[PDB]
C-alpha cells in the first residue's frame, strides 16, 4: 500500500473524506451512494494490501530467508500470483474513475457517477473468465494449504520463528497466513452486497440503474461457477 | 493471550454483520453503517483470561454451499444468529444451520443469539407482522429452541442500542476456553 491511497481511504466514509463544504452541495441519496462506492474502493484497497503481504511477506520470505523447496510455497500460497494480478489491474480502474472525478484543484473532493461500467468490464468477458478460473483452484486447494500450514508450524522450528517474526507487528494483527486465505476467499461473496447498495442509491439515471442491475447478475452468475467448480483437494 | 475464533452464522436479515461492527467499534455507527465486515482480532480478558478473538462473518455465502463450509476450518466458537422481529429466521435454526453447523464443526459449542430484541416492543414491527399472522420472537421461544438444537447457551442483545454485545462476545470467549 501506498501513502496517497492510504491518506485517500483513511476517513470512515465518502462523506468524511471529502471537505465539508463540498458534501454540503450535494443531495443526501448522492451523499449514500457514494459512501456505498467508497467502500467498494475501501475494501478493495485493503484485498490488495492482503495479498501482497501473502506474496511480498510471505512467499517471497520463505523462498529468501527459509529457502523452502519452491513447490511447498506454492502448496501454502496456491494462485496468489494470478489472484494479485486480477485485483491489482481492479483496484487500477476504480482508483482511475476517482482520479478523473477529483474537482480541479482538490485532492479529495469526487463524485462518480458512472461506476457501472466498469463493473460489467470486470466480471464479463475474459477477466471473469480468469476470475472464475482462479477462484475455483483457489478455493479447492483451501484445505490443502492449511493443512500444510499447520504441519510445518507443528514440526519445523525455523519456520515457527519466521511466522512469530514476520507477523509481530501491529499491522499485521489481522493478518496470519490462515486468516489471509480466509479474507481472500471471502472477498468475492462480498461483491453482490455492495453493489445492491449502490444500486439502491442509483435510481437518479437510468442508464446507471440498468448498468449497475447487469453487473449485480453477472457477479452472481460468477459466484454460481465458483462455487459450482469446487472440490477440496486431499493430500 | 492465546488465539481463539470466532464464526456467526444465520439468515442474511439476522443483523450478524451489525452485531459484528458494534461491537469492534464499540460503537453503533453514527455516520456511516458499513454494508461489509473484513475481519477483526478482538482483545477480550474474561474471568481473568486474556484471548485474542478473531470474527468472521458469513454474509454473503448462505446461497454457496462449497463456498461457505470454507469459513468453518478451526473455528473455536459459533454464534447462531436470528432477528427476534422474524419468526421465519428461527425456523431455519434446526433446520439449515444447525446440521450444517454439527458436520464442519463438531464438539464446537453453539451460542443461540437473538439479535435486534430492540424491536420486540416496536410498534410498527408488531403492526407488520400481524399481516402475516406472526409476532415477535418471545425469550422463552428462544429458549425453547436454544435448548432442542444443544445450544451452549442462549442469549440476546440489541446493536442498535449496544445492550447485551459485550456479554455475548464475552461468553463466546468463556465457551471456545472450555473444554
Ligand atoms: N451429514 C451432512 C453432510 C454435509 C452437510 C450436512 C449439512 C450441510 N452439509 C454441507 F454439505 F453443506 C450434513
Amino acid at each position: 500500500s501506498m501513502e496517497m491511497d492510504e491518506k485517500d481511504f483513511a476517513a470512515d466514509s465518502w462523506s468524511l473524506a471529502v471537505d465539508s463544504s463540498f458534501l454540503q452541495q450535494h443531495k443526501k441519496e448522492v451523499m449514500k451512494q457514494q459512501d456505498v462506492i467508497y467502500e467498494l474502493i475501501q475494501t478493495e484497497l485493503h484485498h490488495v494490501r492482503t495479498l501482497k503481504i501473502m506474496t511480498r511477506l510471505f512467499r517471497t520470505g520463505m523462498l529468501e530467508e527459509l529457502h523452502l523447496e519452491p513447490g511447498v510455497v506454492q502448496g501454502l500460497f496456491p494462485c496468489v500470483d494470478e489472484l494479485s494480478d486480477i485485483h491489482t489491474r481492479f483496484l487500477s480502474q476504480l482508483l482511475e474513475r476517482r482520479r478523473q472525478a477529483l474537482c480541479p484543484g482538490s485532492t479529495r473532493n469526487f463524485v462518480i457517477h458512472r461506476l457501472g461500467d466498469l463493473l460489467i468490464s470486470q466480471f464479463s468477458g475474459p477477466s471473469a473468465e480468469q476470475m472464475c478460473k482462479t477462484y475455483s483452484e483457489f478455493c479447492s486447494r483451501h484445505s490443502k494449504a492449511l493443512k500444510l500450514y499447520k504441519e510445518l508450524y507443528a514440526r519445523d522450528k525455523r519456520f515457527q520463528q519466521f511466522i512469530r517474526k514476520v507477523t509481530r507487528p501491529a499491522v499485521l494483527k489481522r493478518h496470519g497466513v490462515q486468516e489471509c486465505i480466509l479474507l481472500v476467499t471471502q472477498r468475492i461473496t462480498k461483491y453482490p452486497l455492495l453493489i445492491s447498495r449502490i444500486l439502491q442509491h442509483s435510481h437518479g439515471i437510468e442508464e446507471e440503474r440498468q448498468d449497475l442491475t447487469t453487473a449485480l447478475g453477472l457477479v452472481k452468475e460468477l459466484l454460481s461457477n465458483v462455487d459450482e467448480g469446487i472440490y477440496q483437494l486431499e493430500k | 493471550a492465546i488465539r481463539k475464533k470466532l464464526v456467526i452464522v444465520g439468515d442474511g436479515a439476522c443483523g450478524k454483520t451489525c452485531l459484528l461492527i458494534v461491537f469492534s467499534k464499540d460503537q453503533f455507527p453514527e455516520v456511516y453503517v458499513p454494508t461489509v465486515f473484513e475481519n477483526y482480532v478482538a482483545d477480550i480478558e474474561v474471568d481473568g483470561k486474556q484471548v485474542e478473538l478473531a470474527l468472521w462473518d458469513t454474509a454473503g455465502q448462505e446461497d454457496y454451499d462449497r463456498l461457505r463450509p470454507l469459513s468453518y476450518p478451526d473455528t473455536d466458537v459459533i454464534l447462531m444468529c436470528f432477528s427476534i422481529d422474524s419468526p421465519d429466521s428461527l425456523e431455519n435454526i434446526p433446520e439449515k444451520w444447525t446440521p450444517e453447523v454439527k458436520h464442519f464443526c463438531p464438539n464446537v459449542p453453539i451460542i443461540l443469539v437473538g439479535n435486534k430484541k430492540d424491536l420486540r416492543n416496536d410498534e410498527h414491527t408488531r403492526r407488520e407482522l400481524a399481516k402475516m399472522k406472526q409476532e415477535p420472537v418471545k425469550p422463552e421461544e428462544g429458549r425453547d429452541m436454544a435448548n432442542r438444537i444443544g445450544a451452549f447457551g442462549y442469549m440476546e442483545c440489541s446493536a442498535k442500542t449496544k445492550d447485551g454485545v459485550r456479554e455475548v462476545f464475552e461468553m463466546a470467549t468463556r465457551a471456545a476456553l472450555q473444554a
